[PDB]
């Protein structure tokens, strides 16, 4: 159903490489002009002590809605990719299900400051103390941190673009059907990704990514600390968190 | 049982 189910010349991976940076550029959410320019723009002492003042429900309802909106933005990537929309319509769900996050937590970096260890939400930059409601300080401080470790590496928007079509391009998801023709646009896609840093001279990086049982620890955290929140407060999950959101992380 | 994804999958 497309030229990258099956080996890709030398040609076909350079056109690929294209395609990806082009589809990662016009599905990024935010412009990285626009997230560098605002690292200034820091919440004041006043404006940390509100937001640690608002109710653990409002908070996570808040940080939900977030998340849906970065998923929505990934979905678009998705659509966008080559041989993504040819894949039979269980294994674009398995792959979105399972890689929607990951791509999020990876993104993020963008929208991460290393300097002062502060993230872009709600128009300001704020620490991990912004979201003490929440109840859920492990997670924010593993989150942070995997920001931290990915802006040590200091991507391009293209190495963004190729690295991310990988994390959700994964043969090895639980309930693929057409598992052999994502195994070939994985290993096309993992061409793209290694022809790029070749030619760039950037494949020191690849020693130096994350494991993929790290992107899983995350997602599983946020699950677990989800299933905790909805204990607490099942009506707010389900009378006002997203639908995607209910969908992708409490099976609907 | 929410599901959007097939939504968002296929509209064009
Ligand atoms: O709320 S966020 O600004 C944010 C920014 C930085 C953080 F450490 C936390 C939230 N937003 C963008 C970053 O992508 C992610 C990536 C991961 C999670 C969430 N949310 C989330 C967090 C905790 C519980 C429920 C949740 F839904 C978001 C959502």
């Amino acid at each position: 159903e497309n030229l990258y189910f099956q080996g890709a010349s030398l040609t076909e991976i350079e056109h690929l490489v294209q395609s990806v940076c082009k589809s990662y550029r016009e599905t990024c959410q935010l412009r990285l002009e626009d997230l560098l320019r605002q690292r200034s723009n820091i919440f004041s002492r006043e404006e940390v002590t509100g937001y640690q003042r608002k109710s653990m429900w409002e908070m996570w309802e808040r940080c939900a809605h977030h998340l849906t909106e970065a998923i929505q933005y990934v979905v678009e990537f998705a659509k966008r990719l080559s041989g993504f929309m040819e894949l039979c319509q269980n294994d674009q769900i398995v792959l979105l299900k399972a890689g929607a996050m990951e791509v999020v937590l990876v993104r993020m970096c963008r929208a991460y400051n290393a300097d002062n260890r502060t993230v872009f939400f709600e128009g300001k930059y704020g620490g991990m103390e912004l979201f003490r409601a929440l109840g859920c300080s492990e997670l924010i401080s593993s989150i942070f941190d995997f920001s931290h470790s990915l802006s040590a590496l200091h991507f391009s928007e293209d190495e963004i673009a190729l690295y991310t079509a990988l994390v959700l391009i994964n043969a090895h998801r639980p309930g693929l059907q057409e598992k052999r023709k994502v195994e070939q646009l994985q290993y096309n896609l993992e061409l793209a990704f290694h022809h790029h840093l070749c030619k760039t001279h950037r494949q020191s990086i690849l020693a130096k990514l994350p494991p993929k049982g790290k992107l899983r620890s995350l997602c599983s955290q946020h699950v677990e600390r989800l299933q905790i929140f909805q204990h607490l407060h099942p009506i707010v999950v389900q009378a006002a968190f997203p639908p995607l959101y209910k969908e992708l992380f409490s099976g609907g | 049982k929410h599901k959007i994804l097939h939504r968002l999958l296929q509209d064009s």
